[PDB]
């Protein structure tokens, strides 16, 4: 039994819950309703387990890609914010929030990999992956390098395999297609052999990790990198002159990273739906609201229209958000478990030389579409 | 209290190191329990103090059966073979441990343990831990351990086995006056033949489980019952000769020496169940042969060890037609030779007589001290 | 001294707690609670009771503790095997039920909506957005369910409009109003906001079935696979889904299975060959660095006492990351010092003997420390009169060791190295986070590494493979598995 | 021949090195400006940052602002101590008691139960979270002092993790020589007197050895620790430091600096034990 | 080999436990050490076995220091006073450790394990662990294992004390035998008096920590040096009387007892002394003394009679063969001879005793 007449909340440790807490402050201050923000370790597997019994948070924030899971567990209400309030939101973030076509939260914020370089090394950043490797060869002179990723890691990977035509699964009108996996496609094909291809001429390095990619580039030791915003106070500490632009595109078509878009979802067993509705939709997401969270913690790239315009002024939260629109929201399908690690395994299989590229993504496409069918 | 065993019998699996043992030991009695290395005399005593389990049998202690009762609850108190001292504590709580359990005071406690480690020589070694103590020191406190605790029945396992001479009759005087002034039972193994006899008001042969023969301590160096007994009591041990029996009258046998002059003597003992043609075996002690010089039986022979103990001297004889050598105890330092002719008398009324069985005709002479 | 009334009166007031807790859990919903609670409490109060009952007294505080918190949990994992208890199926039937009952959909119009206070009672206003209409309703007074007629008005009510507070403050009260258009609209609170004509979207019948009020389409209780299905079933499930007997399903699910197990005799092969490689390593390096340390020649003892159970001291989360540092193939400086002595650089990631060998190596590292402290202990039973023997028979420091020390050592550590092994065997947390069970094996159908153990590459199956969590299939391998190593303890 | 000093001198150092290098990147991560998991061993740019905010101190940062810490981590580690202290306290206790059965006393199934406890302590804990739980929530409203955000709970947890302690126990108590008890048995000590003023005296490095193997496995704990404590100030150095792990990044720093300085409590438990660590206790008190 | 030890002095911290010590023990020669319980006999063996530290002076086995050297190298095998037996290993497993160990060959180890169990009777419990013998079956095992060794210099604490009277004569005879067949050294400590008279081929005598004398077995009972040596020497000991001219080569001294009687001795607030077993019956002697009795003891092969003599705190204890009837409180006289007799000194020296004994 949730008690009646709080608002409970549950959001990671890295957001800015005392941000949020002020937020809740000023409803208390309009309601009399009490708002009690936690932040407790692993709260995405806490609360399936509190919520099946019918307890835990009125409201709980993670990234949309687990409220798939949630929901069809039975533990999200279904959420109803009219035409007036979806206007003020990013359409495609709506799309990120719907279980069997319906919404089962509210966005907040968004996320997603972009091209970070320094200035000092590289004044104009390229707008192509075909461009890396003679520009390498010019940096290799002075000592330095081009580009340095997580190479071990899909997620970072990812954009590269994507931009021809790879994709986890086809995502039509609302419905995924579990039986529709594109991983073993020509599209998918080409982005892992150009990457190979810059292992093979020593411009990258097969057992590049994201420690060691951090490093080099925080060092000024190679020109540019490939991370999100959680990366930027790094950075800063390191007083690297640097810039977050725009991926650079493959044969033409853009990189397409995954996005991950923050979100916030009501118990479905919750006494106070209309008071977290209400703290959600009037409270939070405004302007004031996210300001409020985001001077706490950074929340990057948010959902907000009218506060995403402002934030944008910032060249490196622009560059988040169209890196985000060009690519493809995580599916909040569990059939994605299968995806991670057959892909994971298709691209060490093909950086160390275990496996042809080829045999590599068949192989990984085999392991996904006969776990998803079983 | 009073001590019983009633067909007591111990078995390690099929290995029975005791069988069908039957003693009535009464309240203030000194028994003292003697036998052969390993034949089970610890085995007795573990059983009374309840840290050995009955096979078989019935143990009473005051009259009461103690087969199930724990060892806390006997009213028993044991010097260990093994001393099995706290070595965690000194000698003074050592000593000390069991008033300690009970609500004894501090000023008690201390009057009555320096008062038994003074005895004791230990008033030195009160504040030592036993690792820090000689085999002999560590005795002391065993001893020492239990004298304090003045049990109902005392339990000694050979408790003086690791002092001096000297010493080890201090020990025996202070061990007595205690029986003398408490008048406790007192159950004490040991294989000093000199502790045995002086202490004991009955002794307790034990051969591989079995009770050889239960008596006074002159009661068994006079009267044996069997060769074996005749041969443990007593050091050095009892010679024996293999005779013949050549004429019986009912309170005397006479026998044939095995020498090639087949010499024949009377002897006063039983003629019961003893047939003439038979073989015997003869036994005399060492200190009962005589000197040559006025026999009426004169065994001859070569001398093969001679050992010089000051107070005496033992000669070891290499007599014809009998394969053991015949040991004899002279009085004072006689100097005698490695191979030299040496001659004793043999006398007819200090002479044991066991039959093939190996069971004692009874001696009929009367010998003073026996009542 | 104290009392021997004393005893019954503590046993008599222990006694007493002991049904007014019991009977206490008998009122509400407890019973398995009540009755677990029973027979324990009666155990220890008739073992604390007879004196013929002694030697339990010793031994009931332990059982008991680990009765609760050892071998409860090991017979809810079991029980939790004979069922679909998973991420699609979660939820109890009647949780599955209430659920379902709250589900509901926008069947009318929508209305923003305010409250005017009139004097001491209130009034209730709407506002059509979509016409352009205003309605309002007489006054009235909260409290309980109630009926309000409203009225088309173009004029303003007498009131000034109510704050979000005394909305909130009145909100029940409000929950319960049927506002009544005068087209014949029946419409409810929606919202602190809104008015609108929100209806349930399932209403119970009462035999079982839930008919669902916009499409018409009827559901019953599908018991076989745990959730609602059309009806004589049709083709279209309802979630979520709840929590069903299935019986042998997650057991035959492991044997039925070509695929799961192509692989499984060369895991399990590799899982036991890590398991006694560690087991073995860890008591060797850690039973000669206790007996070098509690050597009395050696003048720092101390200090390296100290020094060596420090990888033990540390949370090995983060040390079996560095660790995956340390051994990264072209950079991490293991194979930066090893290139620059020797001439090699060993794969340790990409080639699975040198992965092994990394695996054990770390393993070592983390499990040495427990078997020395173990054996700084348990080396202080042997007595020192020992070696003064040994030394008079003519005996050296490796002579020592092997005909003493070690056989006076084996037979306590005998349970502990069955222990070390069981425990090494399911040593999940090691191999994910330093290898993944990398490198990979190929044409494994369901995904298998080499270094992979067995609760690695099963736990894979269960949790990962994109069927969602299945907590029953995973107890069902927890209890095949506890079955399996019971069956190697033999 | 003193060669022999030497060269074991010379391999410790060299097996310690070794061994401690790992340990001495945990320290470098600790002390390197920002959050990197790698870098060398003396830090490039070295900052007290990550061991300010531990240690309670308000950080001024490059832009002019103070930050506070975010953390109580002192208190955290004061809540790892008593939780390890206790919870070790009484598995000693505990098991030491029960071991005293198992290795003098007699009684149906002695056997059966001691592997028994071996066996079913050896099953996977894969669903034993869900198990756990569903008890404390349960047990929180009869006795609230060890029920579900409690120190108390976390301890009474623990206290089922004996079987193994039971054994070693049981193992060094049957290799002191029965006549002790048997002696003082017979100086009218009950069972209980024989086992506190005799075995326990005597057994005291074996009580060392599974006290500091409690208070390690205590400290370092987190499922069980983090599934029951709710409220920040309530938690304990292992659940604290969980706030430093996020899906994209680690705050390496931080959570180098909470790693040794759990780390700390052992190092000094350790030391302390080292008195009860003594060899030749039974000497002098059996011949034989 | 032989052993000889020079000014070794031992000490716990400050406390003098072995005082300046000088002994010289040739190869082939058979030493028992004797002495009070708790006097240093131990001590000096482990200081020469290795198994105690050495605080000053020199020791030399086989005519090389060895001070220095740990036991192990210094070619000796040792008895236990304590056993001291390997609890996980068998009887036969017990005795065959230290063959095991300096090259082991399968047949010579059964071989000769199973000829010093057969004299030692342990043939039967060669597959008995220790925790399932008998005392003096573990003393036997203890023997057994360093007579298997065969080292160079056999060291032997108290190895019979816990052995019944029989056994103990057995057992005497095979250490002598082997002590003749092999010719090597052995430092044997006992506390039974007809071990130290018939193995010794030198006894010395200890006294905590230094050493009272050495000597001849019939050279120390005869002619002690010391009043101590006489009173340790020979058990029952030796009675002691508190004893006004001198001549040349004989010493004369007054009796205390109440007639004061004068008596010449042949020797160099004097004290006298006189063997139990030297004292002669009442009518042979010329010097009568007369007094009450008060223990009998009764031994079997003898009677010994203690008797309290007017004046005298001190009681007499005489030793006469066979059974004698004689009961508490009856008088009793005993003689007094001349030449038998020992004398003392203030100090405790004593005078050089000029009567030659046999
Ligand atoms: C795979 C193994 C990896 C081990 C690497 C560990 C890293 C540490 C490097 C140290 C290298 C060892 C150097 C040994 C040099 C000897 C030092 C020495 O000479 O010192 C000795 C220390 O003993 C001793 O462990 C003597 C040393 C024991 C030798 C045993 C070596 C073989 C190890 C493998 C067998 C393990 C058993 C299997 C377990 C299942 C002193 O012994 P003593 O005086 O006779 O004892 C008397 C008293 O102390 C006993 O109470
Ligand atoms: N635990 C045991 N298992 C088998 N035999 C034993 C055990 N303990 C003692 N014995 C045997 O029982 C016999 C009697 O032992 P004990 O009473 O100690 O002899 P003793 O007469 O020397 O006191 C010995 O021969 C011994 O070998
Ligand atoms: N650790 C110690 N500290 C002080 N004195 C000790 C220590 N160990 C033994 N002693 C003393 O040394 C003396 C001689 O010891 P030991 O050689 O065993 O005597 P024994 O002559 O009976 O063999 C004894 O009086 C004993 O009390
Ligand atoms: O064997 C390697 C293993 O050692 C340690 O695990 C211990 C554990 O800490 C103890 O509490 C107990 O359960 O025994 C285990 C070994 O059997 C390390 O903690 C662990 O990381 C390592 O894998
Ligand atoms: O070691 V001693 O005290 O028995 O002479
Ligand atoms: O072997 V025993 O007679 O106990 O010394
Ligand atoms: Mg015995
Ligand atoms: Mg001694």
């Amino acid at each position: 039994k949730i008690e009646e007449g709080k608002l409970v909340i549950w959001i990671n440790g890295d957001k800015g819950y005392n941000g949020l807490a002020e937020v809740g402050k000023k409803f208390e201050k309009d309601t009399g309703i009490k708002v009690t923000v936690e932040h407790p370790d692993k709260l995405e597997e806490k609360f399936p387990q509190v919520a099946a019994t019918g307890d835990g948070p009125d409201i709980i924030f993670w990234a949309h890609d687990r409220f798939g899971g949630y929901a069809q567990s039975g533990l999200l209400a279904e959420i109803t914010p009219d035409k007036a309030f979806q206007d003020k939101l990013y359409p495609f973030t709506w799309d990120a929030v719907r279980y069997n076509g319906k919404l089962i939260a509210y966005p907040i914020a968004v996320e997603a990999l972009s091209l970070i370089y320094n200035k000092d090394l590289l004044p104009n950043p390229p707008k192509t992956w075909e461009e890396i490797p003679a520009l390498d060869k010019e940096l290799k002179a002075k000592g330095k390098s081009a580009l340095m990723f997580n190479l071990q890691e899909p997620y970072f990977t990812w954009p590269l395999i994507a931009a021809d035509g790879g994709y986890a699964f086809k995502y039509e009108n609302g419905k995924y297609d579990i039986k529709d996996v594109g991983v073993d496609n020509a599209g998918a094909k080409a982005g892992l052999t150009f990457l190979v291809d810059l292992i093979k001429n020593k411009h990258m390095n097969a057992d590049t990790d994201y420690s060691i990619a951090e490093a080099a580039f925080n060092k000024g030791e190679t020109a540019m990198t490939i991370n999100g915003p959680w990366a930027w106070s790094n950075i800063d500490t390191s007083k690297v002159n640097y810039g977050v632009t725009v991926l650079p595109t493959f044969k033409g078509q853009p990189s397409k990273p995954f996005v991950g878009v923050l979100s916030a979802g009501i118990n479905a067993a919750s006494p106070n739906k209309e008071l977290a509705k209400e703290f959600l939709e009037n409270y939070l997401l405004t302007d004031e609201g996210l300001e409020a969270v985001n001077k706490d913690k950074p929340l990057g790239a948010v959902a907000l229209k009218s506060y995403e315009e402002e934030l944008a002024k910032d060249p490196r939260i622009a560059a988040t958000m169209e890196n985000a629109q060009k690519g493809e929201i995580m599916p909040n399908i569990p059939q994605m478990s299968a995806f991670w690690y057959a892909v994971r395994t298709a691209v060490i299989n093909a950086a160390s030389g275990r496996q042809t590229v080829d045999e590599a993504l068949k192989d990984a496409q085999t392991r996904i579409t006969k776990a998803s069918a079983s | 209290a009073s001590v019983q065993l009633q067909n007591v019998t111990k078995a390690w699996g099929e290995v029975v190191v005791s069988k069908d043992i039957n003693l009535d030991i009464h309240e203030g009695e000194f028994v003292v329990f003697v036998g052969p290395s390993g034949c089970g005399k610890s085995t007795l005593l573990r059983m009374i103090a309840g840290l050995e389990t009955i096979t078989s049998g019935d143990l009473f202690i005051g009259e009461k059966r103690m087969n199930d009762t724990p060892p806390a609850e006997r009213g028993v108190g044991m010097v260990f073979q093994s001393y099995a001292l706290y070595p965690h504590l000194s000698v003074a709580e050592n000593m000390s441990f069991g008033l300690k359990l009970a609500g004894a005071k501090k000023e008690v406690i201390n009057q009555r343990v320096n008062q038994v480690a003074e005895v004791l020589q230990l008033a030195h070694l009160l504040d030592r831990k036993p690792k820090a103590l000689s085999g002999g020191q560590r005795q002391r406190v065993a001893i020492g351990r239990t004298l304090v605790a003045e049990p109902s029945v005392f339990l000694l396992d050979e408790p003086l086995s690791n002092l001096d001479a000297a010493l080890r009759v201090q020990m025996r005087i202070e061990i007595s006056r205690l029986h003398k002034r408490l008048g406790r039972t007192m159950i004490y193994v040991t294989h000093d033949q000199v502790e045995a006899m002086t202490l004991a008001d009955k002794i307790v042969v034990l051969d591989a489980g079995r009770v050889a023969q239960v008596g006074k301590p002159l009661e068994l160096y006079h009267y044996p019952a069997d060769r074996f007994v005749a041969g443990f009591i007593g050091s050095p041990k009892m010679n024996f000769l293999p005779v013949k029996v050549t004429a019986t009258a009912i309170d005397q046998v006479q026998v044939e020496l095995p020498m090639p002059n087949r010499q024949q003597v009377w002897l006063p003992v039983e003629s019961r169940d003893v047939q003439v043609g038979a073989n015997m075996s003869l036994g005399i002690r060492p200190e009962h042969l005589l000197p040559s010089d006025i026999a009426d039986v004169i065994l001859e022979g070569e001398v093969q060890v001679v050992e010089q103990l000051g107070n005496e001297t033992q000669i070891h004889i290499q007599i014809p037609s009998i394969r053991q050598n015949l040991v004899y105890r002279q009085n004072d330092v006689v100097l005698v030779e490695e191979g030299a002719t040496f001659a004793i008398g043999l006398p007819p009324e200090r002479c044991h007589l066991f039959r093939e069985d190996g069971t004692a005709c009874r001696r009929l002479h009367k010998e003073p001290g026996v009542a | 001294w104290q009392s021997d009334a004393l005893k019954w009166s503590v046993l008599g007031l222990l006694g007493l707690l002991v049904g007014y807790l019991v009977v206490l859990m008998y009122a509400q919903g407890e019973y398995l609670f009540a009755i677990t609670t029973l027979i324990l409490s009666s155990a220890g109060l008739y073992i604390f009771a007879n004196r013929k009952a002694y030697a339990w007294r010793y031994v009931y505080p332990g059982m008991a503790g680990m009765g609760l918190f050892v071998l409860f949990p090991l017979v809810c994992t079991i029980a939790i095997a004979f069922t679909n208890y998973s991420s699609t199926n979660q939820l109890t039937f009647e949780r599955a039920q209430e659920v379902l009952l709250d589900r509901s959909w926008q069947a009318g119009k929508t209305y923003n909506f305010g409250l005017y206070p009139a004097g001491d009672e209130w009034q209730l206003a709407l506002s059509d957005g979509e016409t352009g209409k205003n309605y309002l309703s007489d006054a009235f007074k909260f409290g309980g369910e109630q009926k309000l007629q409203l009225k088309e008005t173009t004029a303003q009510p007498e009131g000034e409009r109510a704050n979000l507070r005394v909305i909130t403050q009145n909100r029940q009260a409000l929950s319960d109003i049927t506002a009544i258009l005068p087209d014949g609209n029946k419409v409810m609170m929606s919202s602190l906001r809104q008015f609108s004509g929100t209806q349930p979207l399932y209403t119970l019948d009462g035999d079982g079935t839930l008919t669902n009020n916009q499409s018409g389409v009827k559901y019953r209780p599908n018991n076989q696979i745990g959730f609602y299905q059309s009806i004589n079933w049709g083709d279209e499930k309802l979630s979520p889904g709840y929590t069903v007997t299935t019986g042998w399903k997650n057991f035959t699910r492991v044997f039925t299975d070509e695929g799961i197990q192509k692989p499984f005799l060369a895991i399990f092969v590799w899982t036991v060959v890590f398991s006694l490689i560690t087991v073995f390593l860890t008591v060797a390096v850690g039973m000669v660095l206790a007996c070098l340390v509690q050597w009395e020649a050696l003048r720092g003892k101390a200090v390296y006492r100290v020094l060596l159970i420090l990888p033990y001291a540390v949370p090995s989360f983060i040390s079996i990351l560095i660790f995956k540092g340390l051994f990264n193939q072209s950079f991490g400086e293991i194979n930066m010092m090893l290139s620059a002595l020797f001439g090699v650089k060993p794969a340790w990631f990409s080639d699975p003997t040198t992965a092994r060998t990394m695996l054990i190596i770390v393993n070592t590292w983390l499990g040495y420390p427990y078997m020395m402290i173990l054996c700084m202990g348990l080396l202080k039973a042997i007595p020192d009169d020992l070696y003064e023997a040994s030394a008079m028979d003519g005996a050296g420091p490796f002579q020592n060791f092997f005909k003493i020390t070690l056989p006076l050592l084996i037979k306590p550590l005998t349970p502990l190295m069955i222990a070390s092994f069981a425990f090494n065997f399911n040593n999940f947390v090691l191999i994910q986070l330093l290898t993944n069970g990398g490198p990979d094996r190929l044409g494994t159908t369901t995904p298998a590494g080499y270094t992979d153990l067995l609760v690695n590459y099963t736990y894979r199956i269960a949790f990962e493979g994109g069927g969602g969590q299945d907590f029953g299939l995973a107890a069902a391998i927890a209890t095949l598995i506890f079955l399996l190593v019971g069956a190697l303890a033999i | 021949q003193k060669a022999r000093l030497f060269i074991t001198h010379l391999l410790l150092l060299l097996f310690i090195a070794a061994i401690m290098f790992p340990l001495l990147m945990v320290v470098a991560i600790s002390l390197r400006q920002g959050n990197f998991a790698t870098g060398s061993l003396i830090p490039e740019q070295i900052s007290w940052d990550h061991w300010k905010l531990a240690l309670g101190f308000s950080v001024e940062q490059a832009d002019g602002r103070i930050t506070p810490p975010p953390f109580p981590v002192l208190l955290w580690l004061w809540n790892s101590v008593k939780v390890a202290g206790i919870s070790a306290i009484g598995i000693v206790a505990l098991s030491t008691t029960c071991a005293y059965a198992f290795a003098r006393m007699r009684f149906p199934g002695k056997a059966t139960l001691l592997k028994g406890m071996l066996i079913f302590q050896m099953f996977p804990a894969v669903l034993s979270l869900v198990a756990l739980y569903a008890l404390f929530d349960r047990l929180g409203e009869y006795i609230p002092f060890i029920g579900l955000n409690t120190h108390g709970g976390v301890i009474f947890a623990y206290l089922g993790g004996i079987a193994l302690h039971v054994w070693t126990i049981k193992g060094y108590f049957e290799t002191i020589d029965s006549s002790l008890e048997e002696a003082a048995a017979l100086d009218g000590a009950t069972p209980w007197q024989a086992f506190r003023l005799v075995l326990l005296p005597l057994s005291v490095p074996i009580l060392a050895v599974v006290f500091i193997l409690s208070f390690i496995a205590a400290i370092t704990e987190v499922p069980v620790a983090s599934l029951l404590l709710r409220d920040v100030n309530s938690y304990t150095l292992a659940v604290g430091m969980q706030q430093y792990l996020n899906p994209q990044n680690y705050l390496w720093g931080d959570f180098a600096a909470a790693a040794v300085m759990s780390a700390l409590p052992i190092t000094i438990v350790f030391l302390l034990a080292q008195r009860w660590l003594v060899n030749g206790l039974t000497a002098g008190g059996v011949k034989g």
